[PDB]
């Protein structure tokens, strides 16, 4: 779903 | 009731981590200088507020043991704060002290920068309520942890692992308002207060955005996922 704050989160 | 080494160090690196921000001088400078159309000033808000969640994102990875909750969980503070997280920001920078009428002409400016007359008041309300409150960069930057560290937000599966987060910055803050301010007991109260009027802006936000006296409602990839906007 939000993997753009998933990304941002998990760097 | 002065604060524990433990304490300080929290305080420091909170504060640290907190100005990494877009300088507040930045923002006010850019819009002071030239009038902008709704157009222009939409894009303006647009470009701030994903540079905000960046940021915001850094701040709430950094703040103590956020990298141990579920990563679900992770998520959704994230989704539940970054709005009030920006109107606290907006806030913030809003009552930042400039020469003679500047934040007046400031102020004229987010009025006729487009958004609709009905949120206008609301925002500003909260603005000027919120400089009443006379607070310290350190405030703002605890009062932001404790908003991204909500308990009490949608979707949280481990309520308590939240709440033990949230728990050391309020006992900072707590010891804050009882030194800087001991004329006024109440400044405790009156801040975690103003966090519930935060959360009204967040229900309504999506309209707050559509109703931008613009053509077209274009949003940036991250702004589309954290705000819930097409
Ligand atoms: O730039 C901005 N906000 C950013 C957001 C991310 C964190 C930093 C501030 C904007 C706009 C001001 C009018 C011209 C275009 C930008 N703004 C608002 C504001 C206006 C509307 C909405 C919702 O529609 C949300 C916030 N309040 C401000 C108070 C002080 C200085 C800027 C302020």
């Amino acid at each position: 779903d939000h993997q753009l704050l998933r990304y941002l989160l998990d760097k | 009731m002065e604060l524990t080494p433990d304490q300080q160090t929290l305080l420091h690196f909170i504060m640290d981590s907190y100005n990494k921000q877009r300088m507040p001088q930045e923002i006010t400078n850019k819009i002071l200088k030239e009038a902008f159309s709704a157009e222009e000033n939409f894009l303006i808000l647009t470009e701030m507020a994903t540079n905000h969640v960046q940021v915001l994102v850094e701040f709430t990875k950094k703040l103590p043991g956020f990298q141990t909750l579920d990563h679900e969980d992770q998520i959704a503070l994230l989704k539940g704060s970054a709005v009030e997280a920006m109107f606290l920001r907006s806030a913030e920078i809003f009552n930042k002290k400039l020469p003679s009428g500047h934040s007046d002409l400031l102020e004229a400016r987010i009025r006729n920068s487009g958004i609709s007359d009905e949120y206008i008041t609301p925002m500003f309300s909260f603005y000027k309520s919120i400089g009443e409150l006379k607070m310290t960069q350190e405030e703002y930057a605890l009062l932001t942890a404790i908003v991204i560290l909500s308990p009490d937000r949608q979707y949280i599966k481990d309520r308590e692992a939240v709440e033990k987060l949230q728990e050391p910055l309020l006992d900072v803050l707590q010891k804050l308002c009882k030194i800087h301010q001991p004329e006024n007991p109440q400044h405790f109260a009156c801040l975690l207060g103003r966090l519930t009027e935060l959360r009204t802006f967040n229900h309504h936000h999506a309209e707050m955005l559509m109703s931008w006296r613009v053509n077209d409602h274009k949003f940036t990839p991250l702004l589309c996922e954290i705000w819930d906007v097409q």
